[PDB]
């Protein structure tokens, strides 16, 4: 944290911080406020802990009148798959969004598996649109989820009646989805797309559903991208 | 009684039996609007089977068609059986395994959450 | 180094699994639903993990596949039969599709006649490494030809009565004396899938 | 008209017939697109439709014309399997799906229009029925459609 502290108020530049197993430093951090023998919180935790994250998460962001800005992910693995933990419920409502992983989608031999659902960002909203990234970058984001969650539905509504009781969007939202999953939500460990791609990818993979298929769409953007 | 995992297999069932309320609704949503579509079939058919009632052959290329019908007819009340029996099913998911199980919980956690209590009690003692 | 921890009625919220989950590279979990229903050595599907499963994915760049990048379908294919399976236990075996029905086949075979492993037996005690990636290619070869024939506009009924023997052997396909008689049997299993038609 | 001739005509040598036969199909390859029926038959096999002047223009319709009915007017069976599938089970119009119908509908209007014996089937098919069921819809434009169909059924009985 000093390291990247130093490398943006004096020094001036860009810099990016990375967390692993912040679990471990959390048990660590456990034994460090034993080592004081303090009386532990629920289930074995100190209760300043939230002021010990406090003074952790609070060390990136911008300042006013310098170029270089400083900004950190911190990555913590939740205890026995549960996201009821100490640790994520602290991190939740300070960090600005959350992303999770599904275990099913790890298990189903494919790349990264974040979830789609749970991965939201409050930041997100000035980190896209022109200028930043692209117009067709939020539209097209909410609309592949929406693609997402509907697939997800209607995949579990395929589940119980059958294949026979598809309907248009529904069997639209069902190849969107295997799409988007077996595409889109697969990229891999070395692989890196640019966000141009990305978009590309998206709009390609958005190009086997019809027009009137998208109401989470603008026409100005649907006019200035279909091709 | 009070663990951790007994809360963790209720909290499963709670979320099973709520998936599993919303498309046992969706079911009878489609069964029900199935039913409709075939009511009405089945009011036209009572016209068209009303039509002639009471001669030559090529009799039995009449009554096949009519018979047809009324398997659809059967088919459409044990349709309705059954799009009762789910609407029933819907109403125990609703207000007696979702409250028995949401009220189980909040019992468990506080019983859970007492005995951590008293725990860090005797500890802080 | 094996480590083993005694969690108290196969619980995952043990302090001490707890915190031996942070520290191990591998963890092989025991399911108490398999357990008790008197089945083979319990593993769960989703919680079972590796993270040296690269690296040795990696020393299996020299061993070639079958099944280096065929596990991870055989995972895919477990996967989706535990989320079908999730949902046909609210729903039953009422209304399914084909593809759900060659699913759940696929499930109760990879169940049967790979997951289940007999110490007691003489012949089922081990299995060699070439041996099981010999059944789980048999098994993903029945399987992606049962997915050709089902869009070949064949039913599952007649393609399920058609071969019996192609079961009975899939599930026999376990050694039962290795490694001599591998390659012959890989042969016996590649003429009964080109004699499936 | 050539190929049709020849196709219906016969040959003593196998290599005759044979090449006969793949000349046959080769020109019916490039014939079917122009003016190409494939497009229709991509929205049909996926059951999905989008707005083309497929049905519109009557050349269009012209060219397929001669393809409509094969063997028991399997393309017209298949046309209106999409509708009667739609009738039978679904049959929730919004967006998509609605637009998709009152095409069909447009469709199998000039199709009618153009094949007088195109009529005993869709009275065998269910599709009598399904138009007149038609007349009512969410839609203003749709029931017209039907309507259309319905005069369309009207002019020859």
């Amino acid at each position: 944290l000093t390291t990247a502290e130093y490398l943006a108020y004096q020094t001036e530049r860009h810099v990016l911080t990375i967390l692993t197993d912040m679990s471990s430093y959390a048990d660590a951090l456990r034994e460090v406020s034993a080592a004081r023998e303090e009386v532990p919180g629920r289930r074995g935790y100190p209760g300043y802990m939230y002021t010990d994250l406090s003074t952790i998460y609070e060390r990136a962001g911008r300042v006013e009148g310098r170029n270089g800005s400083i900004t950190q992910i911190p990555i913590l693995t939740m205890p026995n798959d549960d996201i009821t933990h100490p640790i994520p419920d602290l991190t939740g409502y300070i960090t600005e969004g959350q992303i999770f992983v599904d275990r099913q989608l790890h298990n189903k031999g494919i790349y990264p598996p974040i979830n789609v659902l749970p991965s939201l960002s409050r930041l997100m909203k000035s980190a896209i649109g022109e200028g930043m990234t692209r117009k067709d970058h939020g539209d097209v984001s909410n609309q592949l989820y929406a693609k997402y969650a509907i697939g997800k539905d209607a995949a579990a509504m395929k589940a119980v009646v059958g294949e026979e009781a598809l309907s248009i969007e529904d069997k639209l939202s069902l190849e969107f989805l295997e799409k988007f999953e077996k595409t889109f939500i697969t990229q891999g460990a070395y692989e890196d797309r640019t966000v141009f791609e990305s978009l590309d990818q998206a709009w390609s993979l958005l190009r086997i559903y019809p027009k009137e298929m998208l109401n989470r769409i603008s026409p100005k953007i649907l006019d200035e991208f279909y091709d | 009684f009070p663990t951790r995992m007994t809360l963790g297999l209720m909290k499963t069932k709670l979320k099973g039996a709520n998936q599993g309320y919303s498309l046992l609704k969706r079911k009878s949503e489609a069964l029900t609007k199935r039913f409709r579509d075939i009511t009405k079939r089945i009011d036209d058919a009572k016209q068209k089977m009303g039509r002639v009632m009471q001669a030559k052959e090529i009799y039995s290329r009449a009554v096949e068609t009519l018979v047809e019908l009324a398997s659809l007819q059967t088919a459409f009340i044990i349709l309705d059986e059954v799009i009762k029996v789910t609407n029933r099913r819907v109403n125990a998911i609703e207000h007696v395994i979702i409250p028995r199980t949401e009220n189980t919980i909040a019992y468990i956690n506080s019983e859970l959450d007492e005995l951590d209590r008293e725990e860090f009690y005797r500890l802080k003692k | 180094i094996v480590a083993a921890v005694s969690p108290a009625g196969g619980d995952f919220s043990d302090p001490v699994t707890t915190a031996t989950l942070g520290i191990t590279q591998v963890f092989w979990g025991l399911d108490k639903k398999l357990a008790q229903r008197k089945h083979f050595p319990s593993i769960n599907t989703s919680v079972s993990y590796s993270k040296y499963t690269n690296v040795l994915n990696k020393f299996y760049d020299s061993n070639y596949p079958e099944f280096p990048v065929l596990r991870d379908r055989m995972k895919e294919i477990l996967s989706n039969a535990e989320e079908l399976e999730q949902v046909v236990q609210l729903v039953g075996k009422s209304a399914l599709s084909d593809s759900d029905k060659i699913t759940l086949d696929v499930a109760t075979l990879i169940k049967e006649d790979f997951l289940q492993q007999n110490g007691y037996s003489t012949y089922d005690a081990f299995c060699p490494i070439w041996k099981t990636f010999d059944m789980m290619r048999a098994f993903i070869s029945y399987h992606d030809e049962a997915q050709k024939a089902v869009a070949n506009g064949a039913n599952w009924s007649k393609l399920a009565d058609s071969t019996g023997d192609v079961k009975h052997a899939v599930s026999s396909s376990k050694f039962f004396e290795p490694s001599r008689g591998e390659k012959e049997v890989h042969g016996e299993f590649e003429k009964l899938l080109s004699t499936m038609q | 008209p050539t190929v049709q001739s020849l196709s219906e005509r016969k040959y003593s040598d196998e290599e005759l017939r044979q090449d006969i036969s793949n000349l046959k199909e080769i020109l019916e390859n490039e014939y079917q697109e122009l003016t190409s029926f494939d497009e229709y038959v991509a929205e049909l096999d996926s059951k999905l439709l989008c707005w083309s002047p497929p049905h519109v223009d009557n050349g269009f319709w012209s060219d397929n014309i001669d393809e409509f009915k094969k063997d028991n007017y399997k393309i017209f069976r298949q046309l209106i399997e999409l509708l009667q599938a739609k009738v039978r089970n679904g049959d929730v119009n919004a967006k998509q799906e609605k637009i998709i119908i009152q095409v069909a509908l447009n469709d199998i209007t000039h199709v009618v229009e153009l094949l007088p014996e195109s009529i005993d089937v869709l009275d065998k098919t269910g599709g009598k029925a399904d138009i007149m069921e038609l007349l009512n819809h969410s839609d203003s434009r749709v029931k017209y459609e039907a309507l259309k169909a319905t005069q369309a059924i009207i002019g020859y009985t």
